[PDB]
């Protein structure tokens, strides 16, 4: 108890911080798995590998399911979040052991976090919206360097569509974006150049027996769950409408009769695309029945069998919501990195309509922000402003660990790198992630996402001060 | 090296509780096991016989410092 | 910090094992199994695919390896021997510091350089029946002893030479290998258009059959019955003693249609209507069609069914009758040879005589697999070495010139990459070595013996294995596949780079 | 039968052990005893002497090191790093094989090479005060701290300017180095001349006399007309009264003989003529020299008068009844000073413009030892480079020249001697590395950048150790011994082939 439980706490975080610290950067070492079996894995993920390994510290696992709940909020910057937090702790180590409380820390940390929100807002450089020299100079900086690099412009023009074909206009300007409901279509098949974009959602099941209308000038998508309900759709009588039932040809030809085209074994990842491509209302109860039951849908359909399988096509929707971003190639080993790389770039477009900004990448942003932070706190007094620099001081850590898995001595880069960055004044030099040598980003043309980086150092920050909050972990084995 | 740093850091951690006027006292044996209270630095040392050749280096500019200055 | 030192030790734990295999006159190991039963052979693809590993970065060595080189020819062995050279002159380096990052910029520096070389120093020598003789002898002598493989050299380069009609590489079906266990291993040949593994139960049917007709169909002399109703014979076993019955009718009708089929595209007792059955038949229709000149047996495999499709023609469906005989093509001779107790069926010169079958003797299990495997392996190196047109000279003489090359690179390359640079041609300098060493004579002796004669002859130059006298490969016909070549040193890169990236093991 | 492995095991770890002690900036080591004395050095003169040594071979190679030092006593560290990167880089040759005598006669031949390459690489000047700061900086830097040595390097340099003699060499004894216990170092100056171990303090004595004389007495108050020096026989009459007044007579005899001696010189002795003694003087007989300006003294140690016999003049014989103007020596200037608590004689204008003395003065004997050592082998180099009349460039710049010249070499030589020479030359690199790894820098990037540089330019760049880059180690004043080189690159080859030619270690 006392002071052991956060030691504990602390130490077991910075085990897991440090076992993946080499992992991130353009020359990440590959660290080594074996099951007790002889199975042999090679990996160079720090994903993969928090997720392989075992512990049973629970504030391991609370930082790893930290990380992995942070991976699909943001994508990049997994390991970065981990590496951040698992410094912090352990500089904070130093303060536990001299006998201050652990909430003077909290509040300076959160001071800290406070000061690095405003200083991230003021360093990153603008960058504009859907300008392709500069966007292409981001799938560079950072869908580059993988498996894609002979192949970058389908996922280049796959991002370029896609950042267009989720806008949300919900609440403000476009500000809104969704990851899930771009109608992608992974088959393989072909040269992997065939991949291409369609306006409007598409489906992959369509009627048995296509002796029957399915394309319409004006199609009016309904969303449905006894004939009575056939009969009963009369009501506006919308041209199509998507149900999950069976039609038999008796059925088939009643739908004819009622002016309606239904489909059959379509699941609800299908259905909720085509809702929200069509923007339809579904309803079903007789009482609920009234002048909004039908909604206009696409504004085209089409007939078309690719690759010999059946499909829906509703191109030209009236909403651009929900689109089709059709992909075929060899397989699938290339395009789970287009889809990261896609997820990606919305993110990117998503931030610079939020905040148009690229923050310096390899380190300068966070030069710049250790800086700005370690010549603020020599204003500002009271014992709080240990953590204060001492926060500043561990978030050097990713510039440190970007050095040593490249070769060159971290110790002389790291200090002709800040001695240089604090008598420039708006500089933001970095050093190059392959070569490990000084260079100006602006030069080097490596930027990072603003939205991504202040996930990161929040989520960081949250952690660190989640972690110290934890008083006893006591409550049986 | 971080054996000697370790043998001066307990050496000096010993004595630092004795700075300044609110020095705790120390119960002193000396080889002739006789009782003895005090809280000068000085006193105590020249009693530590330690053994950690560090240690010795340390004491030993102690006790130069001391030669010409008298204090400290 | 360790874990590389302990990949460091199980890659030259392989390394070592696998030293007395390269070359022809390297010594061969011979692996046992739990059952008792025995296997001898050199290669090194079925080492590592048999042997029981211990290490488990071994175990991923050999595994990666394996499935990596199984695309190119062969080279198994003096990749691994490569790649633990690689790692020891790397570890060399890397105890004094020297992040291994450095030293995987030099080897990918020296991986260029030696590409372009290999480039520029392949030798493109236009094909002949020499050339083939001299490839078939060189990947064949490192399989098997001397005398066989000289005698197998003849009969694999005539089935080749024979293939390369198409101009275009092709392989598997077209190249069958038979396997028997007569005692005189010393008969081996080839056998163009199809050999069929057993007949039928026929008393001096056709024999001669010269002109024929190939249909199978895979006949129903024997159509499957009813005998399945409820498990087994019952109580109620009428439908097993009856409804099995009246299924003669069909056997009657394949009878009756190969009857018109005969009499209609033949028109007389000769020209041997060839149908196949993929089951049993019945003695007394197969003979009584046998009589009147038709060509049935029986127990015949898919692939020979596929195969007759390509090189005899004729549809194949069990349930079947007689149809249009637009499919059915004909045989030059379909003559059955008998040796001892079981009867070989030839069928040759037939319309598309392209496929050819391979024919082997060997007197019991574990020598007919390995001359298998050496025949497979000399098929593989001569259709390679057809393939890019362009052999290199062997017996070490490309890698102590690439090794000359990348030292001569040295000042080329900036940063501390010259280390690895270094390290790559010292290592790449282990084959000529381990040819010596397997062969007999000093190591150093021959290896300064042939880099000093090197140094003014300018030409490539390789090893003698009878006397470690300096040799000129090209010259004398020792050759190797581009391919294999630029595929070992890929893959060695690669793997290198891998194995040496790594920082630290964990459990899982 | 290679059982040499432990007798290399145990050099490798003695290199380690004494690594990390070159240059200006190596660490220094720390010597406990047993009983708790605690030693500070650097030098490996001295720290081949350590309390235990553990493997016998080990032992071996310090006794043959340090006794084969003691020409030049400069490059001990040096020598058993070389030691240390031969073995082992004979080693990583020796694994496969390849007997060691043909090793043995590659190092012969490299050694050859190396001698003849030393005659270009040297410089040969006229060498005067600002040439032979640079020696003494290189010199003593590496057995000092860094600022004591700057003061120090000028004290040395006009001491043995001054005191050599001509194109003779320098004597042992003809420098003599005297201490004492002063709280602060308080710099180190020079005295000319005899200085006195102890003498008398009354206050009688004379400090400041000119133009005065020397003579040695032994015993003057014991035994009558008697130079030995006994207990008094109290149990026998006759001799207890007769040597109560020879504590009375005995000196004043002699006494009336040394003031006419220096009167008839000067009246009332104007030259003030010295007198010193084996032991303590009569009190009355001291007031009566004083007086006179004789100064009585006592505690002369049997070196001072063959020290002063060739600085003082005459001959300080202990034989009494001088008589004869004859055994006085000429002292031109003496002075006494009473530093503390000792009194020293500083003869200034004896008869010797050489032999001088000098002033180092420091804390307790801890760290004075070691700066006494630290003088003790700059003088000796020192001495070295004025009697020789070439010096080398230091920095390792000379061995990365001799690198490049083996390397040259390679192909003149014939056979695996090739290897054997191209060994040594890579392990001849090690003082450029150890270089770099004490500086802290990195260790292969130093030497590459360094090579990268020696390899266009012909000038012998060194290494600087305070940013790790290539330098021209000409003008920088870098520069190290000549000879101690030379019987370096023979003192290494003799030792390296002795142990790589042994064999079956006995349990005599
Ligand atoms: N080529 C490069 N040069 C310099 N810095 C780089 C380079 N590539 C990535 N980085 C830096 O590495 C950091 C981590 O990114 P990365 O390792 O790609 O993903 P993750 O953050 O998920 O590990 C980024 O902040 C970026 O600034
Ligand atoms: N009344 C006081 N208030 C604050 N500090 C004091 C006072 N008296 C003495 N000191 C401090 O105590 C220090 C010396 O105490 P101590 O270490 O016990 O003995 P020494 O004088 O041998 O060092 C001095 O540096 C002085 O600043
Ligand atoms: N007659 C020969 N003389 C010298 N070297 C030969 C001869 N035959 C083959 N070799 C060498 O053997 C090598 C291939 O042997 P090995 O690697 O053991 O077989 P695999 O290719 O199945 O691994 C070739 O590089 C070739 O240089
Ligand atoms: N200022 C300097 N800069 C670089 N190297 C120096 C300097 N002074 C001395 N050295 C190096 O010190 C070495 C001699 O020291 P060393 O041989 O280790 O003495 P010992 O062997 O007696 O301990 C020389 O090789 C020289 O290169």
């Amino acid at each position: 108890s006392g002071r052991k439980v956060q030691s504990g706490n602390i130490n077991a975080a910075k085990t897991i911080a440090d076992i993946i610290r080499t992992c991130l950067g353009p020359k990440s070492m590959m660290k080594m798995l074996l099951d007790p079996m002889g199975g042999i894995v090679m990996t160079n993920d720090g994903n993969a590998i928090l997720r392989e390994i075992q512990v049973q510290h629970p504030a391991a696992k609370s930082m790893i399911e930290i990380s992995r709940t942070q991976d699909e909020e943001v994508g990049d910057g997994t390991t970065s979040v981990i590496i951040l937090a698992g410094e912090m702790l352990s500089v904070a180590e130093h303060f536990l052991e001299q006998q201050m409380h652990p909430t003077v820390v909290i509040s300076a940390y959160r001071k800290a976090l406070d000061d690095m929100i405003s200083t991230l807002k003021k360093i990153s450089i603008p960058v504009d919206i859907s300008d392709s020299d500069m966007m292409l100079n981001i799938i560079n900086s950072s869908i580059t360097t993988k498996a894609i690099s002979r192949w970058s412009s389908l996922a280049c023009n796959i991002a370029l569509d896609a950042v267009k074909m989720v806008q949300f206009e919900e609440n403000g300007r476009k500000e809104i974006d969704i990851k899930k409901y771009a109608r992608v279509e992974k088959i393989p098949g072909g040269i992997i150049e065939d991949s291409c974009v369609l306006r409007g959602v598409m489906i992959n099941k369509d009627v048995t027996h296509p002796r029957m209308r399915r394309y319409i000038k004006n199609p009016r998508i309904v969303l449905l769950d006894i004939q009575q309900l056939c009969e009963d759709i009369i009501q506006l009588k919308p041209d199509v409408v998507i149900t999950e039932k069976g039609i038999s040809d008796l059925a088939q030809h009643y739908l004819m009769r009622a002016n309606i085209t239904a489909i059959r074994r379509v699941r609800k990842t299908d259905n909720n695309r085509i809702a929200r491509a069509c923007g339809a209302r579904i309803v079903s109860r007789p009482e609920e029945l009234r002048e909004d039951d039908v909604g206009t849908g696409a504004g085209l359909l089409e007939i078309k069998k690719i690759g010999d399988e059946y499909f829906t096509f509703i191109t030209d929707c009236k909403d651009p919501k929900a689109c089709t971003i059709l992909l075929r190639g060899a397989s699938k080993e290339i395009l789970s990195e287009v889809e990261r790389n896609l997820q990606d770039a919305m993110q990117v477009c998503r931030n610079v309509l939020l905040d148009p900004q690229l923050v310096p990448g390899g380190g300068a942003s966070e030069m710049a922000v250790a800086h700005a932070l370690t010549e603020k706190s020599k204003a500002m007094t009271g014992v709080e402003q240990w953590p204060y620099r001492a926060v500043a001081q561990a978030l050097e850590v990713i510039p440190r660990t970007l050095i040593q898995n490249c070769g060159a001595s971290t110790i002389r880069l790291l200090t002709s790198l800040r001695a240089k960055h604090t008598q420039e004044n708006c500089e933001t030099w970095g050093v190059n992630g392959e070569t490990g040598t000084l260079v100006d980003m602006k030069e080097l043309g490596i930027w990072e996402p603003l939205a991504v980086k202040l996930q990161t150092y929040k989520t960081a920050v949250e952690t660190a001060v989640l972690l110290l909050r934890i008083d006893d972990i006591v409550s049986g084995h | 090296v971080y054996r000697n740093i370790q043998a001066c850091k307990e050496l000096a951690q010993t004595t630092r509780t004795a700075y300044g006027p609110n020095g705790m006292n120390k119960m002193v044996i000396n080889h002739l096991e006789k009782l003895f209270v005090t809280n000068d630095a000085a006193t105590i040392l020249r009693e530590l016989e330690v053994q950690h050749p560090a240690a010795k280096m340390i004491v030993m500019a102690s006790h130069m410092q001391e030669q010409e200055v008298g204090d400290g | 910090q360790a874990a590389l030192a302990v990949n460091i030790s199980a890659a030259r734990g392989l390394q070592d094992v696998l030293r007395t295999n390269l070359g022809p006159k390297g010594t061969m190991k011979m692996l046992v199994s739990g059952a008792g039963d025995i296997k001898l052979t050199k290669d090194g693809n079925v080492l590592l695919h048999e042997m029981q590993i211990q290490h488990p970065t071994a175990s991923l060595i050999a595994k990666v390896a394996t499935a990596q080189d199984d695309i190119t020819g062969d080279g198994t062995t003096s990749n691994v021997l490569i790649i633990g050279e690689l790692l020891k002159q790397a570890d060399l380096y890397i105890s004094e510091g020297l992040h291994p990052r450095i030293i995987t910029e030099g080897f990918e520096a020296a991986k260029e350089k030696a590409l372009q070389f290999l480039e520029e120093v392949k030798v493109s020598r236009e094909m002949d029946r020499e050339t083939l003789i001299d490839v078939a002898r060189t990947s064949l002598r490192t399989k098997v002893h001397a005398e066989l493989a000289d005698v197998l050299t003849e009969a694999v380069v005539d089935s080749i030479l024979a293939i390369k009609k198409q101009d275009e590489p092709i392989d598997l079906f077209m190249i069958e290998i038979m396997e028997m266990k007569h005692k005189s291993e010393t008969d081996t040949s080839l056998i163009r258009g199809l050999v069929l593994d057993h007949g039928a139960r026929h008393p001096d049917m056709k024999k001669r059959v010269e002109d024929a007709y190939i249909l199978t169909c895979n006949v129903s002399l024997e159509y499957e019955k009813t005998e399945v109703n409820s498990g087994f014979f019952y109580k109620s076993a009428e439908e097993r003693e009856k409804l099995v019955k009246a299924e003669r009718k069909f056997i009657e009708d394949r009878v009756k249609k190969i009857i018109e089929l005969k009499r209609k595209v033949c028109g007389d007792s000769d020209k041997g209507f060839v149908v196949i059955n993929q089951k049993g038949i019945d003695p007394f229709s197969l003979d009584a069609l046998s009589k009147e000149g038709i060509v049935a047996l029986r127990r015949a495999k898919r692939r020979n069914m596929e195969r007759l499709t390509l090189a005899c023609g004729g549809v194949a469906l069990n349930s079947f009758d007689d149809l249009s005989p637009d499919c059915l093509g004909h045989a030059g001779l379909v003559y059955e040879y008998t040796l001892g107790e079981e009867k070989f069926t030839f069928i040759e010169k037939c319309n598309n005589p392209r496929s050819v079958t391979l024919l082997i003797k060997g007197p019991n299990k574990h020598t007919l697999t390995q001359i298998k495997d050496a025949v497979r392996d000399g098929l593989r190196a001569v259709k390679n070495a057809i393939d890019d047109g362009c052999v290199v000279p062997g017996a070490g003489a490309v890698e102590v010139a690439m090794a000359e090359a990348l030292i001569k690179h040295k000042p080329s390359v900036k940063g501390r990459a010259q280390l690895g640079v270094q390290a790559f041609a010292d290592a790449l300098l282990i084959i000529p070595k381990v040819l010596a060493q397997n062969s007999g004579f000093d190591l150093q002796e021959t290896l300064v013996k042939i880099q000093a004669e090197h140094s003014e002859s300018g030409q490539l130059v390789g090893v003698d294995l009878n006397t470690g006298e300096p040799m000129v490969a090209a010259e004398v016909g020792v050759w190797d596949n581009y391919c294999v070549k630029k595929q070992l040193l890929h893959s060695c890169t690669v793997i290198a780079t891998n194995i040496l990236l790594v920082d630290e093991i964990m459990r899982a």
